[PDB]
């Protein structure tokens, strides 16, 4: 909500 | 600041009722050549400080900062773009910038470290066509949240619609007059909005659209001539 998704692309 | 031709076309297919159909033949809206270029793949909302930063899916990235001013970082590495509050925009670089940027070049640099080893890249595992260059690559024009979504607006009047509950997306382009859905397995096809005009559509996408108008319409009110002041 206040970052997008998470988890680990490409720079 | 294509967003009127954008509402034109988001309300035509509304008013379609394209889910309210004998039958819905949305496959044939399908339009894979209508693919956008650019979105944004990831976003940090660091707005109480600073601004709001985010990564395109060419792995560029840019900042639109509290004093509305914006600064892109191209994928080369060194190339700078600095768009001003009126929209003059400067190009330059990383090596030979000015001492002036050092603040918010520092900062871009943090928002795209946070990025790297905390956020995915919506839409990572497409291929890219030859070229991909051009133009200018968008920035962020602006963008707002609701409850249900964030709302990004690119300078090549694209608009791009995040659902934060079942992270679902929506690609919105108004020279194509395409809308690229991405679903709950982040698959992606794009139609064309006059062909799901004519066609019609699950109630997944057309409720979606519905919103997306109501979204568009928020964008175009935002400090029009009828209010400045919103
Ligand atoms: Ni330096
Ligand atoms: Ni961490
Ligand atoms: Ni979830």
């Amino acid at each position: 909500l206040v970052t997008s998704t998470i988890k680990t692309d490409v720079v | 600041c294509h967003l009127s031709d954008l509402l034109q076309q988001l309300t035509s297919v509304n008013a379609s009722k394209p889910s309210e159909r004998g039958l819905v033949r949305q496959e044939e809206a399908e339009d894979p050549a209508c693919i956008p270029i650019f979105w944004v793949s990831k976003w940090v909302d660091y707005s109480d400080k600073y601004g709001l930063g985010y990564q395109l899916c060419d792995n560029s990235v840019g900042v639109l900062f509290n004093d509305s001013t914006r600064l892109i970082l191209y994928n080369d590495g060194d190339s700078l773009q600095y768009i001003e509050r009126d929209g003059t925009e400067s190009y330059l670089t990383v090596s030979s910038h000015p001492n002036s940027l050092m603040k918010k070049i520092t900062l871009l640099n943090y928002f795209r470290n946070y990025m790297s080893e905390h956020l995915l890249k919506a839409g990572a595992n497409i291929t890219p066509r030859e070229g991909d260059e051009l133009a200018r690559l968008p920035y962020l024009r602006t963008w707002f949240r609701t409850r249900s979504a964030i709302i990004l607006h690119l300078s090549n009047g694209t608009v791009q619609i995040n659902f934060f509950q079942d992270h679902t997306k929506l690609i919105l382009c108004p020279l194509m007059a395409a809308v690229t859905y991405i679903n709950e397995k982040r698959d992606f096809q794009t139609y064309r909005l006059s062909l799901l005009e004519e066609y019609g559509c699950c109630k997944e996408l057309a409720s979606r659209l519905r919103y997306a108008r109501t979204m568009v319409d928020k964008l175009l009110s935002s400090r029009s001539a009828s209010n400045r002041l919103k």
